[PDB]
DNA sequence: GATTCGTATC
DNA sequence: GCTACGGCTATACGG
DNA sequence: GATACGAATCTTTTTTTCCGTATAGCCGTAGC
């Protein structure tokens, strides 16, 4: 399929971008009997999930990647059907709170109660999406059923994880690779499939345009390769996500025009972005950082922007409707820049 | 088997004369009983003030032996929805008295947890069958009750327990359990009670447990502070002196040493400093605002949790910045 | 001995308090519905209470039914309180409809559903929906005309729970009928308005002169004019106006004249919060009465979204950015109070104060609109379906677990681009998920 | 039906005294009317309790059996000039008397909703502060410190900065 | 797409009773049922897709005439019909012989949504009264038929219990043992017990316990076997046990329970299988 | 409550 | 005289 | 002919209790 899973390191020894983390994983996998619950935190796209899969292969042998996708039904306190997908595999379970909202407590409760009845490893992607109640059940579920189950959850920015869960887990950090290592991985990819590659500098450009993201860099490489007729050019344009371009245009409009009509246009742009199912926290983050790369703003304007960004992202974290906080942040930026 | 019970449910008053503190309410309800007329009572006050004990003793005094069938007690533990009020309460307050004459007593313990529809149905039962039935309503929050229900109920306010009632109850407990209490420990116990008898009884039981040999051993203020884990007044005064007079490094060192000497909690120190600073005389009125606001958000953040050392440094900085306004 | 609104009921079409245009386009619809091949199957009338909805249908049936009836006069009104022995309650309306379907030729009679069955119970409400859906979709060659009158009233709060539905908040045609019934080719809807001051004054004057002796005996004849004007100004309900006039006339003292208070509409409340209300220059009193009388509408997240959407229409967006920033900051602060009444009070008070401070004469405001959040939710649902399809095809043709977060961030745009060149240069999903992002 | 006036309540009360023949004082009847706050049933209940508990109905006995309405105490607390007087009133009239903090917050919200002789901006700022305090009380922090901070912020917004 | 069949209850009693029992079971289980008309057997399926599935096999020799023709493989005509209409038709036809008759029941597939023309005769006493019925059905697609399959059962820990025939001396006692748990109103889970022969019905709850045990002779056709199932499925098992002489019970440890009923027509034997999932875990 | 278009009346 | 089955009724469920 | 008045438009997807239906259990009568 895509080049992201085409060159995904299946084994522990095939991971060659952290070194120290690989040695620590080998240390953990030396004696799996005393393996505690693991929590992996780091930048998105670093490869924490790849490390988890490699560790599971190092423990249970090859075969962890034999995923079967199943359909499960759950009932809340009231009569309701919850069609939750389960991607289980030998000695491995996958749960993600992306599809399920506030009902995320009962699904994980039933799943962990059924699986917990050697041990079976359970992987929870995006551990930050829990609503502080599934965490309340999970802490006791893993504290009492530690003999027949092990929990390995990956996440980024583990601040919304409650203190008891973080106390009940081993904290493992997965730093993003340097630009040279991403360039080396891209060089290996283009050695496996020749892409002409006129200059080595474009690989560094792709690495720098991803901010330490392997998945984004590989997607960029594949996009340029397919668009440039199975070739590459030194002057080939850098391809970026559409919502990044939309946010940059929104930043340009905010800097240029500061008025109520411009505020309504910004609200329409934010509504389009929300309708495209982009989370509002990262929308605020990208908008704030795109405002800070504007070279026509002084230091006082940047400080005001970052202060309003902190206030409004805290408000959005403690809020219900995301449009209010985004509109407030944009209006505060407009009232500060004028 | 009263020796096999917690001290809170061991010294529950059985007669009206055994209830201390609320002398006015006790005298008023006793006059009501002796005159033979009892209105629809409503008891309001903080927890542990003695409302349930008072109403239970009153019902026992009115019906000495017929308490089982002359008294219907419902609380939050039982369902008190619209159907229960419509059926069970009406059936109880619709039949004649068995042989005791007088009236039927219905006690609604913790009526603030009842739904609004239940109170709306209950008001007509109260004002309809009042010839042979009287209602008593106990609640800690009056905002959760319908204004009509408050209108048809005679309100009695249960004040927090004064000093003398606490002294008398503690003396009775000491006589019963053959225990000794220092006057300093007595003063410490009343201060931490906060007008609550249950807290006093629990702390006294924990202090008796703390002693290696209960008899021939007095309970001092050190025993109280060790059992309940509260800071001593001297520790609070030293911490406040270090924060107010000394520089930042030594104030932080003093706070850390005081907290690590006995494992004290930062919230208890915050409450102690708040209580001490209330007695202070501030001539700026901005120091008061800064202190109250900063300590309120710090206490709230502690309630939500977080970094403890950061919160302590925040307390020190807030106090210093607030007292910088007094110049 | 009889009520005035009952003893002075209209006897013909000319005595019905209704606008000429309303009479015309109800007459045309009813006449078209009596044709052998009528495009419209049923007639839906919506409006506030006492808007001559029921009576005008009666006076029209007095002149239309006797004309179209075959040779071999009134309506066949559904009566919900009839309890038949061998009839379950949900089957009563079905039996009524089946019996009334036999009213086509030589038995023609208009069907007037003024009081609907119990729609506050969900089972019979769905039964009503699927029963009137079958009437519109019936294969019957000809059916009797059906007229449904629904009174648009706000249901007051009864029980405390956040599972409140549309029927629980307000009693309107939108909450009762679903989208299929309302948007049907064989359904004609004629919304009604409250009776204007002119017809109310004319009919009150007619009622007064019909009892001239009784007002002249009580010396109230000279004071009847101001009473008529004030009653017509206060309310638009003909029944309430006639009842109040009868109460005033039969009185013998100086009791003040009082009428029922109509609820304030959603856009009416939005305009009151934004532009203020005339005859009330005190913002505190207006806000207090709005919260006391229309707490159901105010205590909703839809109202705050409406304020956020429509606050830019005060002067077509021609006001200082500081005021807009203050309004949106206050709304964001209110969003963090977990729906407390203090949040709504503070938000409305701040919006009203901000718009009052900058208010000037000669302002040309804009048109307010409903919030577009439901459209955003529908687009998000479509994006969710497309992302589920992408994750299913990516987990069926091969083994690759990607998170929905990564689908929205990168795989929603990069993967369609990969599938595009891969396909044209030569998987299933080729377009950007959720459509392209514009502006 | 409007709220009952003081004169009508006094007339009905005096009729009840004349029917029951109990001793009364004009100051006591005024106190009963003041505590009733236009509620006739409350006036009758308070009068009956006073007669059955103390006999002669004066201001002393009435104010010793029944309490002054807490909305008026809260209104006096909110309208205080300096923070020290408001803090003292709050403490000695709601905290030492045994009034729950949530009751104080709700009463403050109602009083601010029905508070005259104040500006709209000041009123909405105090409403926002009372709402924040209400949220803090509901979430669990129901100490006297929160009420003191609410009063401090109210006074800060009253006297500006 | 030409389906036609004729049923004579009086000519062959046992298979008609089997068909009536299958119809009663699928009606009691849930509304609507799946009728798979294979060219050599008819399979009646009740698929709720935890709740159980009933898979009854009816050979073509059961009916007097079994012309089944369709463009699909092996002339597979699959249809979904409401059990209540079919149950009412079967009750009418049963009362037809109960009042005294021997007329045959002719069923034809007369027209995706179709209907069966189930028509039969009745004679009161020498009068002719034609009973005509039309039950609306839907025609399941070929792929949709492929989506329905009989769940296979593992034999790693599954153990068979040969329940006594109801015609024997111990049959009535065993029927009483099976229905002994049905007389409790507040029962929702039955926790079975087999150790290696005894069958124990255990209903353990917060403040009451139940220990129904079978002390009579039992056979296991040729270790603990526990599975907890809902009470409603046990009612269906009891109903199936009464109508079948050859009843086989299979219990899987914390996996499932299988209620196998067989009718020895010898000839292909008619069989009824009721797969029951555990309501919850041990 | 605001805007916009159409009538009836003074 | 006994059993089966249909009709009436009390109770749990659902939305 | 100017103006007050009126119509059309500006819109939507936990907990308690209650209303009507489903269902199982038990009693009364026809038939074997
Ligand atoms: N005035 C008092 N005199 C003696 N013991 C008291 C007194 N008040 C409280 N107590 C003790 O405290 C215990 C608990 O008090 P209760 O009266 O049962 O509860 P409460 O005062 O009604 O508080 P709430 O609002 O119901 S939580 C009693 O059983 C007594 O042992
Ligand atoms: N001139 C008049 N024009 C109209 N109605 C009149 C008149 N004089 C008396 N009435 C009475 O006023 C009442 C108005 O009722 P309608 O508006 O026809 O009923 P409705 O529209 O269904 O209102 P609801 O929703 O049922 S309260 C009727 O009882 C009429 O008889
Ligand atoms: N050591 C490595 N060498 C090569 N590619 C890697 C390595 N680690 C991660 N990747 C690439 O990263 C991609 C996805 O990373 P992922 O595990 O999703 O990151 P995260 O766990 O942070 O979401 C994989 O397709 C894989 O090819
Ligand atoms: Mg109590
Ligand atoms: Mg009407």
């Amino acid at each position: 399929s895509l080049w992201v899973d085409k060159y995904r390191p299946k084994s522990l020894n095939a991971l060659s971008h952290n070194e120290e983390l690989t040695n620590f994983l080998k240390s953990l996998s030396d004696q799996p009997r005393d393996l505690p619950h693991l929590l992996l935190y780091g930048p998105n796209g670093t490869g924490k999930k790849t490390r988890c899969m490699a560790l599971l292969e190092s423990i249970f042998g090859p075969g962890v990647y034999r995923l079967k996708i199943d359909v499960r039904q759950f009932v809340t306190a009231s009569n309701r059907k919850l069609e939750l997908n389960v991607v289980s595999s030998p000695y491995h379970l996958e749960i993600t709170p992306s599809d399920m909202g506030n009902n995320d407590r009962i699904v994980i409760q039933e799943l962990l109660k059924e699986v917990a009845q050697r041990y079976k490893c359970v992987i929870i992607n995006e551990a930050n999406s829990l609503t502080k109640d599934a965490q309340a059940a999970l802490r006791r579920t893993m504290e009492k059923y530690s003999k027949n189950i092990r929990l390995i959850m990956v996440c980024d920015s583990m601040s919304p994880i409650i203190a008891p869960i973080k106390s009940r887990c081993l904290l493992i950090r997965c730093p993003a690779p340097s630009d040279s290592e991403i360039s080396t991985i891209l060089s290996d990819v283009v050695t496996n499939e020749r892409i002409q590659l006129e200059t080595k500098d474009i690989l560094k450009r792709i690495a720098q345009a991803s901010n330490g993201n392997l998945r984004v860099s590989l997607l960029m490489l594949e996009s340029m390769a397919l668009n440039n007729e199975l070739a590459l050019k030194s002057s080939s344009p850098i391809i970026k996500p559409d919502w990044i371009i939309v946010i940059h245009k929104l930043t340009r409009k905010i800097v240029k025009e500061r008025s109520v009509n411009s505020l309504i246009e910004c609200r329409a742009v934010l509504y389009d972005l929300l309708a495209h199912c982009i989370p509002a926290n990262i929308i605020l983050k990208e908008l704030t950082f795109s405002l800070l790369d504007v070279e026509t703003l002084n230091t006082t304007n940047k400080s005001s922007i970052i202060e309003y960004s902190s206030v409004f992202d805290e408000r959005l974290s403690l809020g219900n409707k995301a449009i209010f906080h985004l509109e407030g942040f944009i209006a505060k930026v407009m009232c500060c820049l004028d | 088997s009263k020796e096999n019970l917690p001290w809170v449910e061991k010294y529950r008053p059985e007669t009206l004369d055994e209830v201390y503190g609320q002398n006015e309410v006790i005298t008023t309800v006793r006059k009501f009983v002796d005159e033979g007329k009892l209105p629809h009572l409503l008891f309001y006050g903080p927890p542990g003030t003695g409302k349930t004990s008072t109403i239970v003793a009153l019902a026992r005094e009115i019906y000495g032996k017929n308490y089982s069938n002359m008294v219907l007690e419902l609380n939050a533990s039982d369902d008190r929805g619209i159907d229960v009020v419509r059926n069970q309460i009406k059936d109880f307050a619709s039949t004649r008295q068995i042989f005791s004459k007088g009236f039927k007593l219905i006690i609604l313990d913790e009526a603030d947890a009842m739904t609004n529809a239940a109170q709306n149905a209950l008001r007509r039962v109260i004002e309809r069958y009042t010839k042979n039935t009287r209602f008593c309503v106990l609640a800690n929050y009056a905002h959760k009750l319908t204004p009509a229900l408050l209108s048809r109920c005679t309100r009695f306010r249960f004040q927090p327990l004064p000093q003398e009632a606490i002294e008398r109850r503690i003396a009775n407990v000491l006589v019963h359990e053959k225990l000794k209490l220092s006057p300093n420990a007595e003063k410490a116990l009343i201060e931490l009670s906060n007008g609550d008898m249950r807290r006093v009884l629990n702390v006294l039981q924990s202090c008796k447990a703390t002693l290696d040999n209960p008899d021939e051993d007095e309970i001092s203020d050190d025993v109280i502070y060790e059992c309940c884990g509260a800071p001593r007044p001297s520790d609070l005064k030293a911490v406040l002196k270090s924060i107010l007079e000394d520089d930042w490094g030594t104030a932080h060192y003093t706070l850390n040493k005081v907290r690590s000497a006995k494992g004290l909690a930062l919230i208890d120190l915050i409450e102690g400093i708040v209580k001490i600073l209330e007695d202070y005389e501030l001539q700026n009125e901005e120091t008061r605002v800064h202190l109250l606001t900063k300590l309120a958000d710090i206490e709230y953040s502690i309630s939500k949790g977080g970094n403890d050392q950061i919160q302590g440094s925040a307390v020190i900085g807030a106090i210093k910045a607030s007292f910088e306004n007094e110049t | 001995g009889e009520q005035w609104y009952e003893k002075f009921k209209p006897n013909c079409l000319e005595q019905v308090a209704i606008h000429k245009r309303k009479l015309k386009d109800v007459q045309e619809a009813l006449d078209a519905m009596f044709l052998p091949n009528a495009k419209h199957r049923i007639l839906l009338l919506s409006g506030p209470s006492g808007c001559s909805k029921s009576t005008v249908i009666k006076e029209l049936s007095k002149i239309l039914v006797p004309k179209y009836r075959q040779n071999s006069h009134k309506v066949t009104e559904f009566r919900g309180d009839c309890i038949v022995n061998d009839l379950p309650q949900m089957e009563s309306f079905s039996e009524f409809l089946k019996g009334a379907r036999y009213l086509v030729m030589s038995n023609l009679s208009l069907i007037l559903i003024e009081d609907l069955p119990n729609v506050f119970h969900i089972d019979t409400r769905r039964r009503f929906q699927q029963l009137i859906l079958q009437w519109l979709y019936s294969s019957e060659p000809l059916l009797p005309p059906l007229v449904i009158c629904i009174t648009e009233c706000e249901i007051p709060e009864n029980d405390n729970n956040y599972r409140k539905f549309g029927i629980d908040y307000t009693f309107s045609a939108e909450t009762i009928m679903n989208k299929e019934i309302l948007m049907h080719p064989r359904l004609k809807r004629i919304k009604f308005n409250p009776i204007n001051s002119t017809l109310l004054k004319k009919h009150l004057k007619f009622i007064c002169v019909q009892n001239m002796k009784m007002l002249k005996e009580k010396n109230k004849w000279n004071k009847r004019q101001e009473v008529i004007d004030y009653i017509a100004q206060e309310t638009g309900d003909i029944r309430s106006a006639i009842t109040t006039l009868q109460f005033w006339a039969t009185s013998s003292g100086s009791l003040p004249i009082s009428t029922r208070e109509s609820t304030i509409s959603y856009f009416h409340a939005i305009g009151k919060v934004i532009h203020g209300s005339h005859s009330t220059n005190n913002d505190n009193e207006m806000i207090n009465n709005l919260f006391e009388n229309s707490n159901n509408l105010l205590s909703k997240e839809d109202f705050k979204l409406g304020i956020l959407e429509n606050y830019n229409t005060f002067n077509k967006g021609e006001f200082s950015i500081s005021d807009a920033s203050s309004i949106v900051d206050c709304l964001s602060e209110c969003d963090n109070m977990n729906g407390l009444p203090e949040s709504n009070e503070y938000g409305l008070r701040e919006v009203r104060k901000t718009f009052r401070n900058i208010s000037k004469q000669g302002h040309n405001h804009g048109t307010v609109y409903f919030p577009r959040e439901w459209k955003v939710r529908k687009l998000q649902n479509s994006f969710k379906v497309q992302a589920e399809d992408w994750l299913n095809v990516s987990l069926y043709k091969y083994n690759a677990v990607h998170s929905f977060r990564n689908i929205t961030l990168e795989f929603g745009y990069y993967a369609p681009l990969i599938r595009k060149c891969q396909s044209y240069k030569k998987i299933d999903v080729v377009d950007r998920i959720g459509g392209p992002i514009e502006a | 039906y409007s709220k009952l006036s003081d004169e009508d309540v006094l007339k009905r009360l005096l009729q009840i005294i004349k029917l029951e023949d109990v001793k009364y004082t004009n100051d006591g009847l005024e106190a009963i009317i003041f505590t009733a706050e236009g509620d006739m049933r409350q006036a009758i209940n308070n009068l009956q309790s006073t007669v059955a508990g103390h006999g002669l109905v004066n201001a002393d006995n009435v104010f010793k059996i029944v309490d002054s309405p807490h909305p008026l105490i809260v209104k006096k607390m909110l309208l205080a000039s300096n923070l020290e007087d408001s803090i003292q009133i709050l403490r000695t009239d709601l905290w030492k008397k045994g009034y729950s903090s949530i009751d104080i917050v709700t009463t403050s919200f109602r009083v601010t909703k029905n508070l005259a002789q104040v500006k709209e901006s000041v009123r909405l700022e105090m409403i926002k502060e009372i709402g924040l305090t209400h949220m803090r009380i509901l979430e669990g922090v129901g100490t006297y410190l929160q009420l003191a901070s609410m009063l401090a912020k109210i006074h800060k917004l009253n006297n500006k900065a | 797409m030409k389906l036609k069949l004729i049923v004579n209850g009086c000519e062959a009693p046992d298979d008609y009773k089997l068909l009536r029992t299958t119809i009663n079971t699928v009606a009691s289980l849930r509304k609507t049922a799946i009728l798979r008309f294979n060219s050599e057997r008819l399979t009646i399926i009740s698929t709720p897709k935890d709740t159980g599935q009933l898979w009854c096999t009816i050979p073509h020799d059961v009916f007097r005439l079994y012309t089944v023709i369709s463009a699909r493989e092996l002339n597979t005509i699959t249809m979904e019909c409401n059990c209540d209409s079919l149950l009412s038709v079967f009750k009418r036809y049963d009362r037809v012989m109960n009042q005294g008759s021997s007329s045959n029941m002719t069923i034809k597939l007369q027209s995706p949504i179709c209907a069966l023309g189930i028509t039969f005769e009745e004679i009161v006493h020498n009068k002719v009264i034609m009973h005509s019925f039309k039950v609306p059905v839907k025609l399941l697609f070929r792929a949709q038929d492929t989506r329905i399959q009989e769940p296979m059962i593992n034999y790693i820990q599954l153990m068979m219990y040969k329940l006594p025939p109801i015609s024997g001396e111990f049959g009535s006692a065993f029927h009483g043992f099976i229905r002994r748990v049905e007389r409790y109103s507040n029962v929702n889970h039955i926790h079975l017990m087999g150790v290696k022969v005894e069958l124990k019905i255990i209903v353990n709850e917060l403040d009451w316990h139940l220990e129904i045990c079978w002390n009579g002779p039992l056979d296991s056709v040729i270790s603990t076997h526990e599975v907890i199932i809902r009470c409603k499925d046990w009612k269906v098992c009891s109903k199936l046990y009464a109508a079948f002489e050859e009843v086989v019970l299979a219990i899987s440890h914390d996996e499932s329970c299988v209620f196998h009923c067989s009718l020895d027509r010898g000839r292909e034997r008619g069989q009824i299988i009721y797969y029951i999932a555990r309501s919850k875990g041990l």
